[PDB]
RNA sequence: GGAUAGUGGCCUACCAUGGUUUCAACGGGUAACGGGGAAUAAGGGUUCGAUUCCGGAGAGGGAGCCUGAGAAACGGCUACCACAUCCAAGGAAGGCAGCAGGCGCGCAAAUUACCCAAUCCUAAUUCAGGGAGGUAGUGACAAUAAAUAACGAUACAGGGCCC
RNA sequence: GCGGUAAUUCCAGCUCCAAUAGCGUAUAUUAAAGUUGUUGCAGUUAAAAAGCUCGUAGUUGAACUUUGGGCCCGGUUGGCCGGUCGGAUUUCCAACGGGGCCUUUCCUUCUGGCUAACCUUGAGUCCUUGUGGCUCUUGGCGAACCAGGACUUUUACUUUGAAAAAAUUAGAGUGUUCAAAGCAGGCGUAUUGCUCGAAUAUAUUAGCAUGGAAUAAUAGAAUAGGACG
């Protein structure tokens, strides 16, 4: 069999230069739990829709939805 | 867009499709060397036609110009290394007199039978496609291998492949356990 | 040619060479031809064309009557005509080894001289 | 179409980058820089096709961002940097000094030199002109303009310019019988002499080139580049020494050197 | 002699003469006026989906006699009513009224076959199957 | 002279009747984007090129214009025309010839999938983002490599010719 | 063309044939097609010489104007070569042009820039008796190359060169296990690495430098307003 291999001096510099998916392969980094990409772009759209700080709007819409 | 992977067909179908002579001649070829489909024969005659085309239109060039010299000596080198051309036929005229069975002789399909190993061309076919044939240290399962010069030495079995020792296989194993349970206990 | 000689002898009957085209691809009548017709032409005499015994024909009659068919059913079973089947019963016929082979492969009855009447 | 291309697909870059057809659509599209995108080569294809110090653009970016690659002496972190002709890409880590000079075939190959001669690059001038406050100046083909020249310099003369001083050192006045390095067309990357020189006044004047091994050819004059004195070039030269063997004797040299 | 002007400058005369004698080839004018995309019943297509209107008794030509069991269909895209043959045996009775069949050409570019007179076309499918499959009983028709 | 980035009938005033053409102008067709090329190939050729690259052109039809080095930008605006949406019937926002998806049209042509990891790109920029692009699924368009059994052991028949 | 009573063509079965993980169909372009013809058609009668002349375009058009190298070769006149009873030749041999070979191979010329090398001598030193041998110019040699000129009938033609994006195509290297493909890879001392590569051809008219001066047109000097000076 043939594969391509890397050895490192200074394991700190190794994980500096290392691709983090291989670090997850080696247990050297946590398998990152991020949202599905559809969910991330959708939250991004809500993020760019809500101008301001958001709770400035949430306060007044809660006020108006009260009555 | 990533570029098209260029590809081509590997043969030409014959132009007059029902000629009794072409039928019987290719039938002696196929039923002599165990050829599965006539795609095999037509691929061989296509390779022969391509070299025959370059040989005609290269032979038309004058002597001692480096195009004819270079492509000619390299073409003869390729035919020598495959082995269809004899060691002393090395001239740009003997290359066009090749028949089709001269290219069929250097198929590993045939080379297994010629070197022994099978008691048949057809047994050679089924053995190669069941992968007990390893050229040196590489198994092939291609019957149309178009074998080369030096590796005809290295035609033998595999470090696997129960003919090449090393842990016999399926039906032998089932019959071994079967006789062990039926006659031992 | 030693190796393919052993191969083709290991296959069915063959000859010392086996590369020459036998001809007439659905001429299934070449069992008796190539030696006998070129005898009878060369003879310039009279030859005796004879079928063997009507015991073969009555074996056909017994086997057909036991298998509950008729002559015409047997003819459309063997892809031949009622006349050739009927003459093969009633013994006014001439032999054809190919047709006798179809009668045996449809009936399973020995039509062969000494032994008569079992699927071999 | 409304403005400048920033993409450039593979099957459109020059062929002296020798990029495979696949594993992308795209080809690493030089930024603006000193050298033209037909005659330059980006650092990314330099490092990962020609030196094999990385496998990924991630990797090449980190490599340049560690501030070691001093392309003409200055640290470059730009992946899309057009490294081009007579370039002195040096390091500190492997302590190596590469000069971008061609092949016999026309390909920017590797040419590993010492620290000496890693301290000067050459350059053909392509216009010499007068500017502000009466100050003359001279151009090169990386676009290095230099004020206060030797007035002995004319156009089509070459200059040895160091790395950091500027400060025009030994130039070469152009005339007949000089070693030049033809860098275009099919005569790209062959070396010869200035056996004859011709002016077709108005369009595309030419120069006869005779190499060492008696092969005359005749090039245009934006492809000429003086590398110096007769048998005395100011820098080092690759294998082949810019001679362009015929293909049959090329095969013969390959086959003879193949094995002992 | 020979007619043509063999002159080393006579090529425009040569080429005009060729271009204007090309139309007597049946196929150069037939593409280049644009006659498939004008007045053949199809628009350069090979098959067209049609609607069945009528079942026709076209009786064969002189050295034959038979009633040929053709069908009279209308195109979808263009409105043309046109005869079409219903091929092999018993497959007339597989077609009823308005069965949206599929029309093909017939084997000679757009002339007839043998002894049906005047017909150009044929049916290959009825409402989305076939006729080979229906004739060999290897497919059963959906019911609309 | 103005306009323009700049030449220029590009436009304006003035002043001359010129310019093209049977060596095919002008006008009509086209199922006309062009070129790289593809097919078929003795040679000479003939047909095709919407399409993996360059150049063009367009963002429903048509013009105008801010911003900006660069757009007559439409994943920008304004006007009209054509088409259709949501309302509490007061009004408001529109652009798939981007990616999947749907309808119609048809002889007629895919997942409302996973992801910056590759190759590239963008920026304040190693990092963020990229339906560019990559990755699987559908997929007999095509193109290649080529399983459907090998080795035996077996028997019955005729019918020539020597006897 | 089969099918109108014993269908080698329909519908089935049996058997076979071919292409085979493919086979058929429709339609369209290509070859077949010397049935579009320039190579390369045909016109008495098969389709097809205008009723006949004139004639502008187009297409075409009689003849004529001299040649710097030699080595080898053969061919004709020829002379010292005439032997043979006016013919009978060899070759030490010119050239008469002719076929290959390396080159004479050049651009025709001033305006001088500048001279490579001198006709040498400016005398003798180093060293074998010294035209052996340089450091050198005062009487010579410009083309080895430069730019202000004048050579200037313009082309059509052909040779050569630079351009003739990448893929494609032809093809060189390479065991992608064969291969369609790709641009790779290959060897160790595999333990701290060596190295070849990724060619070449082709592309056209249109240009743009370059040689060739046959072919094919085109200008002269007649009512000498001519060149020479």
């Amino acid at each position: 069999s043939v594969g391509f291999g890397l050895v490192y001096n200074s394991v700190a510099e190794a994980k500096k230069f290392e691709p983090t998916y291989r670090l997850v392969r080696y247990g050297l980094a946590e398998k990152v739990e991020k949202a599905s990409r559809q969910q991330r772009k959708q939250k991004k759209n809500r993020d760019k829709k809500i101008f301001g700080t958001g709770k400035r709007l949430a306060k007044k819409v809660a006020r108006r939805n009260a009555d | 867009p990533r570029a098209p992977r260029t590809y081509s067909k590997t043969y030409s179908t014959p132009k007059r499709p029902y000629e009794s002579s072409r039928l019987d001649a290719e039938l002696k070829l196929a039923g002599e060397f165990g050829l599965k489909n006539k795609k095999e024969i037509y691929r061989i005659s296509f390779q022969l036609s391509k070299i025959r085309r370059a040989a005609r239109d290269l032979l038309t060039r004058d002597e001692k110009d480096p195009k004819r010299l270079f492509e000619g000596n390299a073409l003869i080198r390729r035919l020598v290394r495959v082995g269809v051309l004899s060691e002393d036929k090395k001239k740009l005229d003997y290359v066009l007199a090749l028949k089709v069975e001269d290219f069929l002789e250097r198929r590993l399909q045939t080379q297994v039978y010629k070197l022994g190993l099978a008691k048949s061309v057809h047994h050679a076919r089924v053995l190669i496609t069941q992968r007990h044939i390893a050229v040196g240290k590489q198994i092939v399962n291609i019957p149309s291998f178009m074998v080369r010069l030096d590796s005809e030495k290295h035609i033998d079995f595999a470090p696997t492949s129960p003919f090449g020792g090393a842990r016999p296989g399926r039906v032998a194993r089932r019959n071994a356990a079967r006789k062990a349970e039926a006659s031992g206990e | 040619a030693r190796s393919q000689g052993q191969i083709n002898a290991a296959r069915r009957q063959g000859l010392v060479v086996s590369v020459d085209k036998k001809y007439g691809s659905t001429n299934t009548r070449g069992d008796n031809e190539g030696q006998r017709l070129t005898k009878v032409d060369r003879e310039t005499d009279i030859v005796k064309p004879k079928k063997l015994d009507p015991n073969v024909g009555r074996a056909i009659s017994r086997a057909r009557t036991d298998k509950k068919m008729s002559q015409k059913d047997l003819a459309t079973k063997i892809n031949e005509k009622p006349t050739v089947v009927n003459d093969y019963e009633a013994a006014r016929a001439i032999p054809n080894q190919q047709v006798l082979s179809k009668l045996e492969r449809a009936l399973g009855v020995k039509l062969r001289g000494n032994n008569i009447g079992s699927p071999l | 179409a409304r403005g400048p291309k920033k993409h450039l697909k593979r099957l459109a870059a020059p062929h002296h980058w020798l990029l495979d057809k696949l594993s992308g659509c795209y080809a690493p599209r030089p930024s603006a820089g000193p050298h033209k995108l037909r005659e330059s080569l980006p650092l990314i294809v330099f490092l990962r096709n020609r030196l094999k110090y990385a496998l990924n653009g991630r990797e090449v970016k980190a490599i340049l961002m560690q501030r070691h690659v001093k392309v003409d002496g200055k640290v470059r972190t730009d992946t899309t940097y057009p490294a081009g002709f007579m370039d002195v890409i040096t390091l500190d880590a492997t302590n190596e000094n590469f000069r971008l000079v061609y092949d016999v075939k026309g390909r920017f190959a590797v040419h590993r030199i010492t620290d000496e001669e890693a301290s000067y690059k050459l350059g053909k001038v392509k216009k010499v002109q007068l500017g502000k406050k009466g100050v003359p100046y001279v151009v090169t083909h990386d676009g290095r303009t230099i004020r206060y020249p030797d007035p002995n310099i004319k156009v089509n003369d070459t200059v040895k310019i160091d790395l950091a001083s500027g400060k025009i050192t030994d130039f070469i006045k152009f005339d007949a019988g000089k070693l030049v390095y033809v860098t275009g067309g099919r005569n790209l990357g062959r070396i010869g002499t200035i056996v004859h020189k011709e002016r077709h006044d108005g369009g595309f004047d030419l120069v006869h080139i005779k190499d060492s091994l008696d092969n005359t050819f005749v090039t245009r004059l934006n492809n000429v580049f003086v590398i110096g004195e007769q048998g005395k070039p100011y820098i080092s030269l690759p294998k082949g020494k810019g001679i362009k063997l015929s293909i049959a004797e090329e095969r013969d040299r390959r086959r003879a050197q193949q094995g002992l | 002699g020979k007619g043509k002007p063999r002159g080393l400058n006579s090529a425009r005369k040569l080429r005009v003469h060729r271009r204007n004698n090309r139309w007597a080839e049946n196929n150069y004018k037939k593409r280049l006026l644009g006659t498939a995309f004008k007045s053949s019943p199809f628009g350069g297509s090979s098959h067209a989906k049609g609607i069945v209107l009528e079942k026709l008794g076209i009786e064969s030509k002189q050295p034959n006699s038979a009633i040929r069991k053709c069908v009279r269909v209308q195109l979808i895209k263009n409105g043309k009513k046109v005869t079409a043959f219903v091929p092999n045996d018993g497959c007339l009775n597989f077609v009823d009224e308005n069965d949206e069949v599929l029309l093909a050409g017939f084997g000679r570019k757009g002339k007839a076959k043998g002894d049906i007179p005047g017909v150009r076309f044929k049916v290959v499918k009825v409402s989305g199957v076939s006729l080979l499959a229906l004739w060999k009983e290897k497919k059963e028709k959906p019911r609309s």
